[PDB]
């Protein structure tokens, strides 16, 4: 299902994978770092944070495993508190 | 075109304002683009997005056009804005060809863009009812008939006016009134028999409604380039050549547009015939004056042609070359010195020529020809055909010849010249905002003695306005006053260079 | 009293953009600009030159010496990168494919590209689309330029506007006057018969009058690349706000701080290891001035494109040490670990 | 003549003192000789008839100035004046000349005049901005910018 | 460092990465890989998106905009060559939330 | 003085989960924004009320509490003519050093403006004789930190008389 | 002019005690004096 | 020093694998960790020389060359150890510094090397 | 050999030449005149559209007598798209 999600049977070769993903650190971590790397510096094209490789690579928690929700301390509080009149206005 | 649009933003800013400007440079860089997407890019709200695309359009600074889906585009016109720094030197025209009734015209005209022929003359009345006094009172009457001259000299041209929308399909009106220009009423102006006496501003239905107005930046440009060929005619020959080539383009002005190669056959009698009277001047001397200029090295004017006696043309292209080319070697001239405006001459009138060749034809010594032909090298002033023996292109085994392309170098100075105006912009606004607590200081200062000038002057506010801590400080008032004229006057100077420059380009622009 | 400044803020990156920096804004992030093509000082106690290679204002490579720049240690010193000015520009040659590809895409007049208005206007809307991808942007590229490689002649002003290829190493030529079997042009003809200086005084100019097709320079195709209009450059799928044309063409160079090129001071001799890349930044400050020498003293045209196409195959060795095109005569003699090389690898 | 000797090439060093002397005293004659054609007024086509010089006037002209010992050929001048021409303050026209004083073309003969440039100096040359040589470093914001412009400070001084 | 002798610590290898990875462990590995073996502090600016030193910016010759932020100490080695080889990452912060 | 809407991401650390939120972030607040001075908007003395509680979230790295708490704080920001009334706490010859009560040292009034009977003579001189009121005029801010204040305005003193003191 | 001596004393890395049972030294042409010693374990 | 206590008592002592500085009285660290260059760049960085990276080297005449060369055979083919070489070097470069012995005949220079 | 420089080039190199003197005559005085009489009418035109001020503090008795009151020129609709009517 991964390999056929396309529309076309893409190979885990570089060409297929550079076809199925888009975030430009991995491609280049894996095989033609400098042809790639120029390719986007001429495109421009800025490359998010979502895959796991990039996260590795910022030093950011991945969006996969634990990372994918998020948590909430239980504190004692009170939603939308009263408010001070206001006597001027 | 950085410089362009640095130049433009620059003009925007000190001209309409910062919330156009942004808008204006966003339209130049962007090309044609919808509203809603311009107010997306720009980030701003809607109705100063209007308000700008309004007040763009009223000076026809932008136009819009109609597409699929009935969608409009609005699209920035880069020399249009550009044009607009000659505004002084139209207005100078205009007032030295006319009276300066045609000059408050033209002024109102580039400061409205748009405007109706009641509103314009009522304007000019408005304007010189102060210049004049003793009581008297002017009448629309001579500012109709200097409007007129300017309207049959082809100085100001009717703007694009939309149809009749009741005769062109009448009912669901379209998104943009599709404003079309008809040639017909170009320059025609409608009568208008109204009159009255302009109001001495004490501060104490329209019958042209649909028809409005514009300076035809076209003429001014025609009169300038004519002007141009006419001074370096004079300083080449004489100012006989001069005024013969002065009756003759201004006989060409009507006969011929303002894009062709040659302009139309003029004869020697027409020509002579036409000629002002305050010359003392025989057939026989024109024509040896005619047939001395077409044996001219510059090829100013030629013969094409025998019939009619002395049959003569004038070359546009030739001449806008030999202009541009005379600006180039004097700014070669200027930036390097003699030696190298000699060697610069040198390796123009030669197609292809080498090192060797040059130090033979310009008689120079060795280690200096060859740094001035590397120094305008590195300015993109020469080009090298590099005529290989291998396709290998080595460099130990091909030849090099320089060779001087015109459209590149002109194209490039042409850059140059925007980015020094745009540098000069900003070194005025530069001196402005840094002494504006000074500028504040001498306002107030001078507004104490502004109020109260008639009506409660009393003597005592005199002897403490030099008082103040401003009186040392009136030196860098007047340099910063004497370094802005000296600015505005470069900019106007090289404003001259410019059009001179882009008249050379789009001569040789076919549109194809 | 105090004026309120955040002292701390839990910030994330949140999506890295890539491009390229002009001249001005390349001078603006250097700190100094190292001209001797030297390391250390003539003193016996190996202190680094001022204003040169290997300077302590550019980072700290050693324990003991501190950075200029900023008063910290090695262990807390980020480094500071340097600008290197050329006499003559050099192709870049990562970006030297998008150089060939944006001259194929404008003309060499007018500075506009082969594209016609309704085109134009169908590739607008095609790429307002939202959401476009890097793939999307690659096959709309490779169409975009199918589309002006097929056509010859100028939209625009009308030019003549020849194929353009990479001939030898680095260098680009345009055919602007190509072989025409059929019958000939006159501007070809005009141009040809504008050679009777060279013809004259060379006879091989006779039979070597043809394939001489317009050799673009650094100097030229900068010059082209300055006057481009900003309305064609979203056409060229590149993003203006990332970078420009004319920053790929190259006249200044990065040099990087000392924290990329660590300096290891083998005291068992009066020796210090250093890089390649610094070696190979020596070599081309030693070309900038051998080349400022033959100006200076006025050489031949002959040596002074030799020294120019050495300088441009050196800062491309100095980008990727690894080429094709590198001819036996002029190539390294030594493997070198140029920036390609250092990112790639095992 | 040309792999050794030469009236310039003397000593194998260059003679720039006699060739500017040279070309500054011809440049002289030939802006008087046409000041006289202008102030005869009599015919155009004569005043410029006599505002023409022709190669062997001027060098019979030099030689009996007499500045340089070494003797001055009629290519010499004629080189002279070429390099005139290339500076752009002379005008030289090729008339058919059969058989005069001069002879050195078969057939024709060049005249030379004074002629006074096309153009004043344009706008841009009366500009730092024009002139600079680290024009293209020019950054609104930077270390040159136009507001610390120290060429248009010492210009608006002048 | 590497070798034993040269005092090196062991080497967490692709394959160990993957089997991190497949265990979902972010936040073990996220300590391994970036706070254990290569964890630095850097600063950037808000505004250009470059990298600075001591809380300012050399670039904007400003300090408002500037934010220190941690990072593996090799991703950084890794922007500073490709700023060297005119390939610039403009790094565009933003709040945790 | 005037209320401004202000947005703050507030760190709680967990040893204090035991107080209530509602009284650590208010404690917080007020010792993050005491005796400072908000860029062009002036001088803020202390939190006023809390209107947005949005969720507290807790981060994967630090673990402590954070809250985007929306909530409006007292600034002193005069509108170019509100009347003051401060006291003398020094004088110049250019100009008198002049402090609002126990608020701030900030009032420079220029002895430029009233009528031709003003002369400082460094002994303490307020003003030549023919609780003192001011009149702001203009701010002005300006930043601090420039390497590796910002409100003092400018005071006007009009003919108002000053019946009760010369 | 006076020399400068810095000390560059080659010590005993290892994490278990260690005995010497032999140290020779040499001399070869160079004036190198060259000194082994044998830990033993 | 101690930033403390202020004892100047710090001392250099080998950790578990790790260097770091310690003062003996409160048992406080000032600095740890200490940065060393790796043998797999180590090969493959190339060493510079101040004779080298000064300019030096290059002004080195075709006759100092034939000099320099001399010496080195001269000392080779007497099968001399490389310091014996190094050490005759260096005192060739230091007599070639003075006028009047740079500029004399081949047989002043054989008789230099010789000497 | 080329010697190696201890001080890198000025950021301003000196030139023997310098730029030509400005023209003078009546001509550019009436250039420099024109020009200054347009900038200084062109800002108060209602085409000069200022930033619209923001943040204002309070409403005061004064305000109606500084109320900045000028004439608003009214753009002809029907040569403009309706997309601009505010
Ligand atoms: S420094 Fe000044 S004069 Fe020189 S190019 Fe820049 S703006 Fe023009
Ligand atoms: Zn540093
Ligand atoms: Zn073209
Ligand atoms: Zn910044
Ligand atoms: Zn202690």
């Amino acid at each position: 299902d991964l390999m056929t999600y396309k529309g076309e049977v893409l190979g885990i070769t570089r060409f297929g994978l550079a076809k199925m993903k888009e975030s430009v650190l991995m491609l280049a971590s894996f095989e033609k770092t400098a042809d790639h790397l120029f390719d986007a510096a001429y495109f421009g094209q800025k490359d998010s944070v979502c895959g796991v490789s990039e996260c590795i690579i910022m030093g950011i928690p991945m969006n996969i495993g634990t990372g994918l929700f998020k948590l909430l301390h239980k504190a004692d509080r009170d939603p939308n508190p009263p408010k001070r009149p206001l006597i001027f206005d | 075109t950085q410089a362009e649009i640095k130049l433009c933003s620059l003009l925007l800013q000190e001209h309409f304002g910062e919330i156009v400007e942004k808008i204006g440079v966003h339209l130049i860089r962007t090309g044609s683009q919808p509203l809603r997407v311009i107010a997306h890019d720009t980030g701003t709200s809607l109705d100063q997005v209007k308000k700008a695309l309004c007040v763009l359009v009223q000076h026809n600074l932008v136009s819009y056009q109609v597409h699929k889906r009935g969608v409009v585009e609005y699209e920035a016109q880069c020399s249009r804005v550009l044009r607009m720094l000659r505004y002084p030197r139209y207005i100078y025209t205009t007032k030295t060809l006319y009276s300066d009734t045609g000059e408050l015209i033209v002024e109102e005209l580039l400061l409205n863009g748009k405007l109706t022929m009641s509103a314009v003359v009522k304007k000019v009345a408005d304007r010189l009812t102060e210049t004049m006094e003793d009581g008297k009172t002017m009448d629309y009457a001579e500012v109709s008939n200097t409007f007129v001259r300017l309207a049959d000299t082809h100085f100001v041209q009717r703007c694009p006016s939309v149809p009749t929308t009741e005769n062109s399909d009448p009912g669901p009106p379209p998104p943009a009134p599709t404003l079309v220009i008809n040639e017909k009423d170009m320059y025609l102006v409608p009568k208008l028999s109204l009159i009255g006496k302009g109001k001495r501003r004490r501060s104490s239905p329209i019958p042209d409604d649909g028809i409005y107005w514009q300076a035809n930046l076209d003429r001014f440009h025609q009169h300038f380039r004519d002007q141009a060929i006419v001074s370096a005619v004079a300083n080449r020959m004489d100012q006989t050549s001069s005024e013969i080539v002065r009756t003759m383009l201004r006989m060409s002005e009507i006969t011929t547009s303002s894009s062709a190669p040659f302009t139309q056959p003029l004869s020697s009698n027409e020509i002579f015939r036409s000629l002002p009277v305050g010359y003392n001047i025989s057939k026989q001397v024109l024509d040896q004056y005619l047939t001395l200029l077409a044996d001219d090295p510059l090829e100013f004017v030629g013969k094409s042609g025998d019939s009619g006696g002395g049959m003569y043309v004038i070359n546009l292209h030739k001449a806008l070359a030999s202009l541009a080319t005379a600006t180039l070697e004097s700014v070669v001239q200027e930036r390097f010195g003699s030696r190298c405006a000699r060697i610069f001459r040198l390796v123009l009138q030669k197609k292809h020529i080498e090192q060797k060749q040059v130090e033979d034809f310009a008689m120079i010594p060795a280690k200096e020809a060859k740094d001035m032909l590397y120094k305008m090298l590195s300015e993109n002033f020469m080009s090298l055909q590099e005529i290989p023996k291998t396709p290998d292109h080595a460099p130990s085994r091909t030849f090099y010849l320089y060779t001087v392309n015109i459209l590149s170098a002109a194209r490039m100075l042409l850059h140059r010249c925007y980015k020094s105006i745009a540098n000069l912009i900003e070194r005025r606004q530069f001196e402005t905002k840094e002494n504006k607590r000074l500028l504040e200081k001498s306002q107030r200062v001078e507004a104490i003695i502004a109020s109260m000038q008639a009506t409660g002057a009393e003597e005592a506010q005199l002897q403490e306005i030099e008082e103040m801590i401003t009186a040392p400080e009136r030196q860098q008032l007047e340099t910063l006053k004497r370094n802005v004229n000296k600015l505005d006057a470069s900019e106007i100077q090289v404003d001259e260079t410019i059009f001179l420059l882009e008249s050379y380009i789009e001569c040789t622009m076919k549109r194809q | 009293k105090e004026q309120f400044r955040e002292t701390d803020v839990a910030k994330k990156i949140s999506h890295i953009c890539f491009g390229m920096k002009s001249p001005e804004e390349m001078r603006q992030q250097a700190h100094i600009q190292v001209v001797s093509k030297n390391l250390y000082s003539q003193d016996n106690q190996h202190a680094p030159l001022l204003y040169g290679v290997l300077d302590h204002r550019m980072g700290t490579s050693e324990k003991d010496r501190p950075c200029e720049t900023c008063g910290k240690n090695l262990a807390d010193c980020l480094g500071h990168y340097g600008y290197i000015d050329l006499e003559l520009p050099c192709f870049h040659v990562g970006y030297f494919r998008a150089v060939i590809g944006i001259l194929q895409m404008i003309c060499k007049t007018c500075c506009h590209i082969m594209l016609s208005q309704e085109e134009k206007k169908q590739f607008l809307d095609y790429l307002k689309r939202p959401g476009l991808t890097y793939l999307q942007k690659r096959g709309l590229k490779k169409k975009i330029s199918d589309k002006c490689r097929k056509k010859n002649i100028c939209h625009h002003c009308g030019a003549f506007n020849g194929t353009v290829k990479k001939c030898g190493l680095l260098k680009i030529i345009h055919e602007k006057y190509k072989t025409n079997k059929k019958v000939v042009d006159p501007i070809v003809s005009n141009f040809l018969q504008s050679f009777e200086t060279a013809i004259e005084h060379n006879k091989e100019v006779e039979p070597l009058l043809g394939r001489a097709q317009e050799n673009l320079n650094p100097l030229v195709v900068l010059n082209l690349f300055k006057r481009i209009p900003a309305e064609d450059v979203p056409l060229l799928l590149m993003n203006p706000e990332a970078g420009k044309p004319s920053d790929l063409i190259l006249t200044r160079l990065l040099v990087p701080p000392l924290c990329i090129r660590p300096s290891v001071v083998s005291d068992l001799k009066s020796g210090t290891n250093e890089d390649d890349l610094t070696m190979k930044l020596t070599e081309i400050i030693f070309l900038n001035d051998v080349i400022k020498k033959h100006r200076i003293s006025g050489a031949k045209t002959q040596m002074i494109m030799e020294d120019w196409d050495f300088l441009q195959l050196q800062c491309a060795l100095y980008i990727n040490s690894e080429l094709s095109g590198i001819p036996l005569n002029m190539a390294p003699k030594k493997w070198t670990r140029g920036f390609v090389q250092r990112l790639k690898g095992k | 003549r040309s792999v050794t000797g030469g009236a310039w090439y003397s000593d194998q060093d260059f003679e720039s003192e006699f060739v500017e002397v040279l070309n500054q005293q011809c440049f002289k004659f030939l802006q008087s000789k046409a000041e006289t054609a202008r102030e005869s007024k009599q015919n155009p086509m004569i005043q410029r008839n006599s505002s023409f010089a022709s190669s062997h006037e001027v060098w019979k002209y030099i030689c009996e100035l007499g500045i340089s010992k070494v003797e001055l050929s009629m290519e010499d001048i004629e080189t002279i004046l070429n390099t005139l021409i290339y500076d752009g303050k002379v005008e030289m026209t090729i008339i058919a000349a059969k058989e005069g004083t001069v002879g050195s073309v078969d057939g024709h003969m060049k005249l030379y005049r004074a002629v006074n440039p096309i153009i004043p100096p344009t706008g841009l040359v009366r500009a730092p901005c024009g002139l600079c040589p680290v024009f293209d470093d020019c950054h609104e914001g930077g270390e040159i910018s136009p507001s610390n412009c120290i060429y248009m400070t010492e210009w608006l001084e002048f | 460092t590497e070798g034993r002798s040269r005092d090196g610590g062991l080497r967490l290898g692709e394959m160990e990465r993957d089997c991190l990875i497949g265990y979902g462990a972010s936040m073990l590995l996220l300590e391994r890989l970036m706070i254990s073996s290569d964890a630095f502090e850097v600063d950037v600016c808000g505004q250009c998106g470059l990298l600075g030193y001591s809380g300012w910016c050399h670039y904007c010759k400003s300090s408002c905009h500037v934010s220190s932020l941690r990072i593996p100490y090799a991703c950084k080695l890794l922007f500073q060559e490709l700023q060297s080889m005119n390939i610039i990452p403009r790094l565009k912060l933003s709040k945790y939330n | 003085f005037v209320l401004v809407e202000m947005v703050d991401t507030v760190r709680i650390p967990p040893w204090q989960f035991e107080r209530k939120l509602n009284d650590s972030i208010a404690e917080e607040l007020n010792k993050k924004l005491a005796n400072k001075v908000v860029y062009n908007v002036g001088l803020c003395i202390c939190l006023f009320d809390i209107t947005k509680l949005e969720d507290a979230y807790v981060f994967p790295g630090d673990g402590a509490s954070h809250t985007k708490v929306h909530f409006r704080c007292v600034v002193f920001h005069p509108f170019l003519d509100e009347i003051l009334i401060g006291k003398i706490k020094g004088c110049s010859p250019e100009g008198v050093h002049v402090s609002l009560g126990f608020f701030d040292d900030i009032l420079i009034p220029p002895e430029s403006l009233q009528q031709p009977a003003k002369f400082d003579e460094a002994e303490q001189v307020w003003v030549w004789e023919y609780g003192e009121e001011i009149r702001f005029r203009v701010v002005d801010e300006s930043f601090v930190d420039t390497s590796p204040y910002t409100l003092v305005g400018s005071i006007s003193e009009p003919g108002l008389g000053l019946l009760s003191w010369w | 002019q006076q020399p400068q001596y810095k000390d560059v004393p080659i010590t005993y890395k290892g994490a278990t005690d260690s005995y010497i049972e032999k140290v020779m030294i040499s001399s070869n042409a160079e004036d190198a004096f060259l000194i082994k010693m044998l830990l033993r374990q | 020093r101690c930033p403390d206590c202020g004892s100047t008592e710090l001392v250099e002592d080998s950790h578990y694998s790790q260097s770091q500085l310690v003062c003996s009285d409160c048992g406080c660290v000032v600095t740890e960790g200490v940065l060393t260059t790796t043998f797999s760049d180590e090969g493959n960085l190339r060493e510079v020389t101040y004779s080298r990276s000064t300019g030096e080297n290059e002004q080195v005449s075709r006759s100092q060359q034939r000099g320099l060369r001399r010496v080195r055979d001269l000392c080779r083919v007497l099968q001399l150890p490389p310091t014996f070489e190094d050490t005759a070097v260096a005192y060739y470069q230091q007599a070639y510094r003075h006028s009047g012995i740079r500029a004399a005949r081949l047989q002043k220079k054989e008789v230099l090397v010789g000497c | 050999l080329p010697d190696v420089v201890l001080k890198p080039p000025p950021l301003f190199p000196d030139t023997d030449y310098k730029p030509v003197p400005l023209k003078t005559g009546e001509g550019e005085e009436y250039m420099l005149a024109l020009k200054q009489e347009l900038r200084e009418t062109m800002k108060r035109m209602p085409y000069f559209i200022e930033t619209p001020e923001e943040r204002q503090d309070i409403e005061r008795y004064s305000k109606r007598y500084m109320k900045v009151y000028k004439e608003e020129w009214i753009p002809d609709w029907r040569r403009l798209p309706r997309e601009m009517m505010p």
